[PDB]
C-alpha cells in the first residue's frame, strides 16, 4: 500500500566538493554522477559552463 | 516527427484469431525464445582466454603513473607543481628544494593510489610530459600501504616501462 | 567464420536469420591499430593578423541580468508561441 | 555572429521572455520584487516568501502561462546577506517550451509553507532542502532527513561546516560495532587560494557599495 | 525589526508546552529501544540521558529557535521508533571509545598546544 | 465532429462524448467567477480578454477538427482541463487578494549579485 | 650513486636516511626500500658539453615537441657554462 | 573649493587639481593595469600597460603621468584602450623566457594575471628571442635578468626609497640591461624588499626559491619581533612549516616594506 | 508590513544550538575577521575587497607514514566571505562565537607629480628613471 | 573527454570506421532483444499493465524522459529545445499510449532505433574543423604551442592553476539524458 524508498546509503556530498574545487576539477564529478550514461553528464556540465561563459564550442 | 509504440489492433477475423488461440495453446513465441537461445549455443564464445589472451586497449591507456626522464637521463619533473593544482582530488603530494646542481628537482613525490582516479590530468598539466599514466593496470595489491606510491616508486615504474611508454607518446602527441 | 557450413544454417534456422552476413565479434573488418600520424587542422582565428581579443572575449560580452521591473492598449503575451503537434514518422507509422 | 568563438545571442525570445515577465509582475504586483533575464536568455522573476502558493498556483495553472514541469527546488547560501537561505524553484513550460524560475530569501528559522500542493514533485525535494541545507518548511507532509545520514548533526552545505565533517567512522572490536568518533584526517584538505587581484570582468564589477 | 514570524511557539509557554509531551513520549521510548535493539544499556541510563541532552541545550530563550530544536528532537524521536535506527546509531548518542578530554589546566598543559 | 476517438494521447484524460458544449458552459463558469474582481486589477483586464476571446471560436465552428488549429491548445479534451485550471486561478485569488501593492522591499541588498 | 648508510640503509637521492633509533625503521626489515640506484645527479654529470658559437642558443631538448620548451641559453659567461633550467643540459661557447 | 569633477567613463566624480589618471579611475575602481607604477614610488610611465583612450582626442593618452583635467571621460572598455592594453601586453610578453614553470613567480606574477584578463589567446611571435646573462648580486636575492621587463622599479626603489646607489640600466634599446655594470652585492638593511617589488620573477628570494607556491600557502598576518619597529607581515606557512615573509601594508608602522632581518 | 502573529523578538539571534557543532568547537574557537592584504609581489587590488571568517590555527603533527600533514581541526578549513563587516559580525553574533574586530586597510593619498620628478630647487629630481 | 569549450581529444585514426563495423552489426542484437523479450507472453504478463500512470499524475510529479513519452505524454527535449547540433539531425520520438512498464521497455528499444539513426547521420555529417574552442583563456593551447609560444605557455599554466574565470550569474542548462 505505502512505499518508502530510502536513500542515502551511496549519498556523497558531490557538490560540497564542487565549491572547494574549480570547473576543470569538477567535470570527474559529473562522468561519477550516473554510472550508467558518464558522457551525458559531461555533456550537460560543459553547456552549463559554456553558456555562462558566452562561448560556443566548435562544430567538429 | 515522432512514433507511437504500443498501437497495434488485433484481428478479429477467423484467421487472426486462430493465429492467436493456436500460439496460446501451442506455445510458438515460446518456442521461438528457446530457438533464439539454441542458436547462440552453437555461436562461437567471445571469452578471452586471461591471462593468455589479454583485452585491447589503445595507445592513450590511463593508469599506473610513473615519472620519466630525458634521454640524458635526468628525470623530467622540474617541480613546476601543476600536476599538484590541477588533481581533482588532491593525491599528488610535491614539496620542492633547490637541488645542489642548481635546478629544481622534487624531493617528494607522492601520489596516493587510492585517492587518485586516473582522469589523465596529470599528464596535461606538467609542460615537460613529467609525469604520464602507463599501460599497466596489473598492479593490483594486498596491503592498503603499497598502494601509497612515494617518489622512489614513481622512478622505478618509470625506469621499469619507459620503453614501452615512450613510444605510447609519440604515437598520440600529435592528437594533444 | 571460424564455424563450418552446417553449424550455419543450423543457428540460421533457429534465429531465423541469416548471422554469416554480420556477427558479433570483429575478425578483419577491424582498422589498423598502428595509424599513421595524425596531422590535425588549426583554430578558426589562428591568423598572424585582425584576430585581437578585442573581437573574440565572450567573457566580456556578457552584460548583468537585464532589468525590467524593480520594486525600488495593453495586450497578453506568451513565453513561446505554442508548440506544434508533431506528425508520424513516414518512414515507420504504425510498429 | 560571424565569429564562431561566441555563441550567438536569440533576441527574438530574449525580448518575449521579457513581456511575458511584465505580464506576470502587472498581474500579481502584491508578490513580486525584480524581473530581470540574463544574455542567455534565462529569465527570473523574484518572489516574497509567503508567496510559494499562488505564484506556482499561477504558473501551474494559467492558460497563458501553464509553468507545470517543476525542474528543482535548490539552495543558495549567501553568509552576507541577512537571509542567508535562498530557496530556488525552477518550473517548466509544457506547451510554451520555456523555463521560468522563482526563487526567495529565508532566515535558519523562518519557515516556507509546504508546496507539495502545487508540485508533488517538491514533496521528495523539500525532504533533501531541510536535510542538505537545515531550512525548515511548515505543513509539510513527512519532512525527513532522507538523503544524509541516521541522526547527523547539522547541515552540511551551510557554508559553515567543514567539507571533512565532524564525525568519523571505523569498527571497534572492543564493541564489534562501528562506532563514530571526531574526524582525525590523514591528509589535511590543502586548500589553494585561486583569485587572480586583478578585474575579471568590467560588465559584472560591483561598483562601491 | 524586533517582530518576526514564529514557526508554533506564539511564547514561550507553548515552546515550554511542546517539550512536554517530546519527552512525555520519549521518556515511555527508552525502556523499549533497549529491549529491541538488544542495546546493553539499562533503562535508568537511558532516562536521564535524555535527560541531560534536554537541558545540555535548554539556556537559549529566542522562542523561534527552542521549537525548532523541539521538531529536530520531535523527529529525531520518529526515526528511531521503527527500527530504521541501527545498534550504531542508538550507541551513537552514548560517547564510549573517547578518553575524556582535559578538565584542569595541567591536563590541557600535558596532551598538546590544544587548549 | 466526426468521429468520436478512442485515444487521447495521453493516458488518463479520455475522450469527451460532450466536447463543446460542456466547455462553453465552463467557460460561461469563468466569465462570472471572474465578475467578484475589481476592473482596475490586471488580472481581470488579462483574462476577460483571453475569456471573452476563445469562447468565440469555439462558437464560431461546432466541429472538433478546425478548433484543435484554433486555439493552439492540442486536442480539445485538454483545453477543458486547462480551461478548468483557468477556473480554479479565479476561485484561488478570490481569496489571495492579489492586486494591493508589494509587501516589503527585500531586506537591503537581499538579491546583490555577485557579494 | 647509491650510498649506504651505518646500518647499511641506503640513500636516496634526496638524502633520506633512516637512523638507527627511528621506530620507522621496522617496516624495512622482512622486506626493502625501493631506490631508484639510478641517482639523478650523476646521469646528468657524465654528460658531455656541446660547443655552439652563438650568444643565444635554444634549449628544447630533443625530440621536437616532445621535450621541454624551448627555454633560450645566454652564453657569454666564460666561468660559467651556461645549463638549462628545465634539462640540466649544458652549453658552452667556444673558447676566444 | 579646487576640486575638479571629472566624468570617468560616465560617472563624474570630484577630485583634486594635478591628480594623475590613475587616481581617478581606482577612485571609482578601476583597477587600471599597470606595472612600473607603484603607490609610494616615483612615476615612471615606462610599460605604456596603463594606455587608457581619453574622450576627445585622436591619440591615446599615458594615463601614469598624465594628470587629469577640466572634465574627461577616460573610456576604460573602448577599443581603442583595449588595443592600447593588448600591443603593448604582447609586447613585454614578446622576448620573455619560457619559464613559468621554472621562474618562482607563478601565481604570484603580474605578468601572468594580467595577460588572463587583459591579453590575448595565442602569439604571432615567429623570431628568435633574446637573453640576458644572469647578474650575481646577493646570497640573498635571486636575479634572472631574461625575465625582466625594464619597469625600472627596482632601480626606483632603491635611489628613492633605500637611498643607496645600486643598480643601474646599463646598455641601450634591447640590449639595455637592469643592473650593476661592474659586479657588486647590494646590501641595504631593506635589500630584501625589492623582490616584492618586481613585478616579474626577474628578482626572487634564494632561499625561499624552489620550495612553495601560491596555491598551497595560507597566508596569515603578524608583526616582526626582530626590530622594536613591530612591521605588519604576513607568514606563509604551507603544510606546517613557514615559508616566506611579506610585508603587510600598515603605513604607519612600516607600510609595506620589511627589512633583510625581518623576512 | 507583514503582519501574521509576528513575535516581537527582542533578544539577538542565537542559531547556534540548531547547527550542532560540537561544544568544545564553539567555545574554544576564537573566530576572526579581516579584509586580506594584497599580495606584495602581485600589483592586482582586485582581492583586497571581501571580509573572511577564518579561524585559529590548531597543530599539525606530520604523519608517521609518507609525512601529511594530519590534522584534527575540522573548522580550520572555513575560509567564508563577507561585503561588509557589519554582515561579517552579524553572522558572527547569530551563531554567537567569540570574536574580534579589524578595520578595513584603507589607501592613503598619493600626490604623484610627473613633473616634480625635475626641478631646479627641489631635491625631489630622480638620477634615473 | 568533453569539456566545456569543445571536446579535450581529437578522435583517433580509423576509428569512425570501427563505429560504423559496431553500428553495421548492432541492429541484428537488439532484433535478438526484442524477439527474446516483446514477443513472450511470460515478460507481457509480468510486466504490462504493471505501473500504470497518468499523464498529468506523471508530469505533475516532475517525471521526465521515459517517464513521460512512455506514459502518452508527447515531449522530448532534443525536439523542442534544440541544444547543440540536435535539431540538424532526424529522428522519431517513440511515446506510448498506455505508460506501464512494458510500453516503458518498449520505449527505450525504440530510441535504440532512433539512437542508431542518429549515429548514422552525424557520423555521415564528420566536419573539418578542431576540437576545443580557439580561446586559449577556456581552451588549453595545443602542447605543440604549449612549448613554443609563451601566451600559450601562461594561458595552459593559468587554466591549470585556478582554471578560468566565469562570468558571473547562475543557470539551469538542462539536457535529457538517456534516463
Ligand atoms: C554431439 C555431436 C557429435 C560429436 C561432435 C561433433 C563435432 O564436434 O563436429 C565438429 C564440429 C563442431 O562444431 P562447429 O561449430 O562446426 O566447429 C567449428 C570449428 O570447426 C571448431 O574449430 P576448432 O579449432 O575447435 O577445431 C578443432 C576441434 C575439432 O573438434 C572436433 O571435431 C570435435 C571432436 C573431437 C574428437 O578440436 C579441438 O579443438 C581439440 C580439442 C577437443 C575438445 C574435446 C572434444 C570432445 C568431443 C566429443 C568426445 C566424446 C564425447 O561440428 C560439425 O562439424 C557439425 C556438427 C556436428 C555433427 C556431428 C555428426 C552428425
Ligand atoms: C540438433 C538439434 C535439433 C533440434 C533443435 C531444437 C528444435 C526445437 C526448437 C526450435 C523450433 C523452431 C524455432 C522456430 O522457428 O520458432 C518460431 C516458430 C513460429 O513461432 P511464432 O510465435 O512466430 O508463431 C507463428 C505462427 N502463428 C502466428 C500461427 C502462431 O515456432 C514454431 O513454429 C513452433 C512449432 C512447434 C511448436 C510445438 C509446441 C508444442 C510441443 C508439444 C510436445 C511435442
Ligand atoms: S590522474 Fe588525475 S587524480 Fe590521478 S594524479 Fe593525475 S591529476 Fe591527480
Ligand atoms: S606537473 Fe609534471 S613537471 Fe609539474 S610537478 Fe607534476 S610531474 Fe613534475
Ligand atoms: S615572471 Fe615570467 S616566467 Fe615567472 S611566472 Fe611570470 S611570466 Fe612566467
Ligand atoms: S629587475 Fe624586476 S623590478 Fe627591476 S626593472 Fe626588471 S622587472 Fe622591473
Ligand atoms: S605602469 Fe604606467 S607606464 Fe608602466
Ligand atoms: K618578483
Ligand atoms: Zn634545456
Amino acid at each position: 500500500r505505502k512505499c518508502d524508498p530510502h536513500i542515502g546509503l551511496l549519498h556523497r556530498g558531490t557538490e560540497k566538493l564542487i565549491e572547494y574545487k574549480t570547473y576543470l576539477q569538477a567535470l570527474p564529478y559529473f562522468d561519477r554522477l550516473d554510472y550508467v550514461s558518464m558522457m551525458c553528464n559531461e555533456q550537460a556540465y560543459s553547456l552549463a559552463v559554456e553558456k555562462l561563459l558566452n562561448i560556443q564550442p566548435p562544430p567538429r | 516527427t515522432y512514433k507511437f509504440v504500443n498501437m497495434r489492433e488485433p484481428s478479429m477475423d477467423m484467421k487472426s484469431v486462430t493465429d492467436r488461440a493456436a500460439q496460446t495453446l501451442l506455445w510458438t513465441e515460446l518456442v521461438r525464445g528457446l530457438g533464439m537461445t539454441l542458436s547462440y549455443l552453437f555461436r562461437e564464445p567471445a571469452t578471452i582466454n586471461y591471462p593468455f589472451e589479454k583485452g585491447p586497449l589503445s595507445p592513450r591507456f590511463r593508469g599506473e603513473h610513473a615519472l620519466r626522464r630525458y634521454p640524458s637521463g635526468e628525470e623530467r619533473c622540474i617541480a613546476c607543481k601543476l600536476c599538484e593544482a590541477v588533481c581533482p582530488a588532491q593525491a599528488i603530494t610535491i614539496e620542492a628544494e633547490p637541488r645542489a646542481d642548481g635546478s629544481r628537482r622534487t624531493t617528494r613525490y607522492d601520489i596516493d593510489m587510492t585517492k587518485c582516479i586516473y582522469c589523465g590530468f596529470c599528464q596535461e598539466a606538467c609542460p615537460v610530459d613529467a609525469i604520464v599514466e602507463g599501460p599497466n593496470f596489473e598492479f593490483s595489491t594486498e596491503t592498503h600501504e603499497e598502494l601509497l606510491y612515494n617518489k622512489e616508486k614513481l622512478l622505478n615504474n618509470g625506469d621499469k616501462w619507459e620503453a614501452e611508454i615512450a613510444a605510447n607518446i609519440q604515437a598520440d602527441y600529435l592528437y594533444r | 567464420a571460424s564455424a563450418t557450413r552446417v553449424i550455419q544454417l543450423l543457428r540460421n534456422w533457429a534465429s531465423g536469420r541469416d548471422l554469416q552476413a554480420k556477427l558479433q565479434l570483429r575478425y578483419q573488418e577491424i582498422s589498423k591499430r598502428t595509424q599513421p600520424p595524425p596531422k590535425l587542422p588549426v583554430g578558426p582565428s589562428h591568423k598572424l593578423s585582425n584576430n585581437y581579443y578585442c573581437t573574440r572575449d565572450g567573457r566580456r560580452e556578457a552584460m548583468p541580468p537585464s532589468i525590467v521591473m524593480s520594486s525600488q492598449e495593453k495586450k497578453a503575451v506568451t513565453p513561446a508561441p505554442p508548440i506544434k503537434r508533431w506528425e508520424l514518422s513516414k518512414d515507420q507509422p504504425y510498429l | 555572429d560571424t565569429r564562431p568563438t561566441i555563441r550567438p545571442r536569440n533576441d527574438v525570445v530574449h525580448k518575449q521572455l521579457s513581456a511575458f515577465g511584465q505580464y506576470v509582475a502587472e498581474i500579481l504586483p502584491k508578490y513580486v520584487q525584480q524581473v530581470q533575464v540574463s544574455c542567455f536568455n534565462e529569465l527570473e522573476i523574484f518572489i516574497h516568501p509567503d508567496g510559494v502558493i499562488p505564484v506556482l498556483t499561477f504558473l501551474r495553472d494559467h492558460t497563458n502561462a501553464q509553468f507545470k514541469s517543476l525542474a528543482d527546488l535548490t539552495a543558495v547560501d549567501v553568509p552576507t546577506r541577512q537571509n542567508r537561505f535562498e530557496i530556488v524553484y525552477n518550473l517548466l513550460s509544457l506547451r510554451f517550451n520555456s523555463q521560468i524560475r522563482v526563487k526567495t530569501y529565508t532566515d535558519e528559522l523562518t519557515p516556507i509553507e509546504s508546496s507539495v500542493t502545487v508540485y508533488k514533485a517538491a514533496n521528495w525535494y523539500e525532504r533533501e532542502i531541510w536535510d542538505m541545507f537545515g531550512v525548515f518548511f511548515a505543513n509539510h507532509p513527512d519532512l525527513r532527513r532522507i538523503l544524509t545520514g541516521y541522526g547527523f548533526e547539522g547541515h552540511p552545505f551551510r557554508k559553515d561546516f567543514p567539507l571533512s565533517g565532524y564525525v568519523e567512522l571505523r569498527y571497534d572490536d572492543e564493541v564489534k560495532r562501528v562506532v563514530a568518533e571526531p574526524v582525525e584526517l590523514a591528509q589535511e584538505f590543502r586548500k589553494f587560494d585561486l583569485n587572480s587581484p586583478w578585474e575579471a570582468f568590467p560588465a559584472y564589477r560591483q561598483p562601491p557599495e | 525589526g524586533t517582530s518576526v514570524k514564529p514557526i508554533f511557539s506564539r511564547d514561550m509557554n507553548e515552546a515550554k508546552r511542546r517539550v512536554r509531551e517530546l519527552y512525555r513520549a520519549w521518556y515511555r521510548e527508552v525502556p523499549n529501544t533497549v529491549h529491541l535493539f538488544q542495546l546493553d544499556i539499562s533503562v535508568k541510563q537511558g532516562r536521564d540521558k535524555v535527560r541531560e541532552m534536554f537541558m545540555k541545550n535548554a539556556h537559549v530563550t529566542d522562542p523561534r529557535v527552542v521549537d525548532l530544536l523541539v521538531i529536530k528532537g520531535k523527529m529525531e524521536l520518529e526515526e528511531t521508533i521503527n527500527v530504521w535506527k541501527q545498534r550504531t546509531h542508538i550507541m551513537r548518542f552514548f560517547h564510549e571509545t573517547e578518553a575524556p578530554r582535559p578538565t584542569d589546566f595541567l591536563s590541557k598543559f600535558y596532551v598538546g598546544h590544544d587548549p | 465532429a466526426g468521429l468520436l476517438k478512442k485515444t487521447t494521447g495521453l493516458v488518463g484524460l479520455a475522450v469527451c462524448e460532450t466536447p463543446h458544449e460542456r466547455l462553453k458552459i465552463l467557460y460561461t463558469k469563468i466569465l462570472d467567477v471572474l465578475g467578484q474582481i475589481p476592473k482596475n486589477a490586471a488580472y481581470r483586464k488579462y483574462t476577460e480578454q483571453i475569456t471573452n476571446e476563445k469562447l468565440g471560436m469555439v462558437k464560431a465552428e461546432p466541429d472538433v477538427k478546425k478548433l484543435e488549429e484554433q486555439l493552439q491548445g492540442g486536442q480539445i479534451e485538454e483545453v477543458i482541463l486547462q480551461a478548468e485550471n483557468e477556473l480554479s486561478l479565479a476561485r484561488k485569488m478570490l481569496r489571495w487578494k492579489p492586486w494591493e501593492p508589494l509587501v516589503e522591499e527585500p531586506p537591503a541588498n537581499q538579491w546583490k549579485w555577485p557579494i | 650513486g647509491v650510498r649506504t648508510s651505518p646500518t647499511g640503509e641506503k640513500v636516496t637521492h634526496t638524502g633520506q636516511a633512516y637512523d638507527d633509533g627511528d621506530y620507522r625503521r621496522v617496516r624495512f626489515s622482512d622486506r626493502q626500500k625501493e631506490v631508484n640506484e639510478n641517482f639523478a645527479i650523476d646521469l646528468i654529470a657524465e654528460q658531455p658539453v656541446s660547443e655552439v658559437g652563438s650568444r643565444v642558443i635554444s634549449c628544447d631538448g630533443g625530440g621536437g615537441a616532445l621535450g621541454h620548451p624551448r627555454v633560450y641559453i645566454n652564453l657569454d659567461k666564460e666561468t660559467k657554462t651556461g645549463t638549462c633550467g628545465y634539462c640540466g643540459l649544458q652549453f658552452r661557447q667556444p673558447h676566444h | 573649493s579646487n576640486l575638479i569633477e571629472v566624468f570617468v567613463d560616465g560617472q563624474s566624480v570630484m577630485v583634486e587639481p594635478g591628480t594623475t589618471v590613475l587616481q581617478a579611475c581606482e577612485k571609482v575602481g578601476m583597477q587600471i593595469p599597470r606595472f612600473c607604477y607603484h603607490e609610494r614610488l616615483s612615476v615612471a610611465g615606462n610599460c605604456r600597460m596603463c594606455l587608457v583612450e581619453i574622450e576627445k582626442a585622436p591619440k591615446v593618452v599615458a594615463a601614469c603621468a598624465m594628470p587629469v583635467m577640466k572634465g574627461w571621460n577616460i573610456l576604460t572598455n573602448s577599443e581603442k584602450s583595449k588595443k592600447a592594453r593588448e600591443g603593448v601586453m604582447e609586447f613585454l610578453l614578446a622576448n620573455h623566457p619560457l619559464d613559468c614553470p621554472i621562474c618562482d613567480q607563478g601565481g604570484e606574477c603580474d605578468l601572468q594575471d594580467q595577460s588572463m584578463m587583459f591579453g590575448s589567446d595565442r602569439s604571432r611571435f615567429l623570431e628568435g628571442k633574446r637573453a640576458v646573462e644572469d647578474k650575481n648580486i646577493g646570497p640573498l636575492v635571486k636575479t634572472i635578468m631574461t625575465r625582466c621587463i625594464q619597469c625600472t622599479r627596482c632601480i626606483r626603489f632603491a635611489s628613492e626609497i633605500a637611498g643607496v646607489d645600486d643598480l643601474g640600466t646599463t646598455g641601450r634599446g634591447n640590449d639595455m640591461q637592469v643592473g650593476t655594470y661592474i659586479e657588486k652585492m647590494f646590501m641595504s638593511e631593506l635589500s630584501g624588499n625589492i623582490i616584492d617589488i618586481c613585478p616579474v620573477g626577474a628578482l626572487t628570494s634564494k632561499p625561499y626559491a624552489f620550495t612553495a607556491r601560491p596555491w598551497e600557502t595560507r597566508k596569515t598576518e603578524s608583526i616582526d619581533v626582530m626590530d622594536a619597529v613591530g612591521s605588519n607581515i604576513v607568514v606563509s606557512t604551507r603544510t606546517g612549516e613557514v615559508m616566506r615573509i611579506l610585508p603587510r601594508m600598515h603605513e604607519d608602522i612600516n607600510e609595506e616594506w620589511i627589512s633583510d632581518k625581518t623576512r | 508590513t507583514q503582519d501574521t502573529q509576528l513575535i516581537a523578538v527582542d533578544e539577538k539571534l542565537d542559531i547556534t544550538t540548531l547547527t550542532g557543532v560540537p561544544e568544545e568547537h564553539i567555545k574554544t574557537r576564537k573566530v576572526r575577521i579581516f579584509v586580506p592584504a594584497r599580495n606584495n609581489m602581485q600589483s592586482g587590488v582586485n582581492n583586497t575587497k571581501k571580509w573572511k571568517m577564518e579561524f585559529d590555527t590548531r597543530e599539525r603533527w606530520e604523519n608517521p607514514l609518507m609525512g601529511w600533514s594530519s590534522t584534527a581541526d575540522p573548522l580550520s578549513n572555513l575560509v567564508l566571505t563577507f561585503s561588509t563587516k557589519e554582515d561579517a559580525v552579524a553572522f558572527a553574533e547569530k551563531n554567537g562565537w567569540s570574536f574580534d574586530v579589524e578595520e578595513r586597510k584603507v589607501p592613503k593619498p598619493k600626490s604623484k607629480s610627473y613633473g616634480a620628478n625635475f626641478s631646479w630647487n627641489k631635491r625631489t629630481r630622480v638620477s634615473t628613471k | 573527454y568533453i569539456r566545456p569549450g569543445g571536446v579535450h581529444q581529437d578522435l583517433p585514426l580509423g576509428l569512425l570506421d570501427d563505429i560504423y563495423e559496431f553500428s553495421k552489426n548492432f541492429s541484428f542484437r537488439i532484433d535478438e532483444l526484442e524477439e527474446m523479450l516483446t514477443n513472450n507472453r511470460i515478460w507481457r504478463n509480468r510486466t504490462v499493465d504493471i505501473g500504470v500512470v497518468t499523464a498529468e499524475d506523471a508530469l505533475n510529479y516532475g517525471f521526465s524522459g521515459v517517464m513521460l513519452r512512455g506514459s502518452g505524454i508527447q515531449w522530448d527535449l532534443r525536439k523542442t529545445q534544440p541544444y547543440d547540433v540536435y535539431d540538424q539531425v532526424e529522428f522519431d520520438v517513440p511515446i506510448g499510449s498506455r505508460g506501464d512498464c512494458y510500453d516503458r521497455y518498449l520505449c527505450r528499444v525504440e530510441e535504440m532505433r532512433q539512437s542508431l539513426r542518429i549515429i548514422s547521420q552525424c557520423l555521415n555529417k564528420m566536419p573539418p574543423g578542431e576540437i576545443k574552442v580557439d580561446d586559449a583563456k577556456v581552451s588549453p593551447p595545443k602542447r605543440a604551442e604549449m612549448k613554443t609560444s609563451m601566451e600559450s605557455l601562461i594561458h595552459h599554466f593559468k587554466l591549470y592553476t585556478e582554471g578560468y574565470q566565469v562570468p558571473p550569474g547562475a543557470t539551469y542548462t538542462a539536457i535529457e539524458a538517456p534516463k
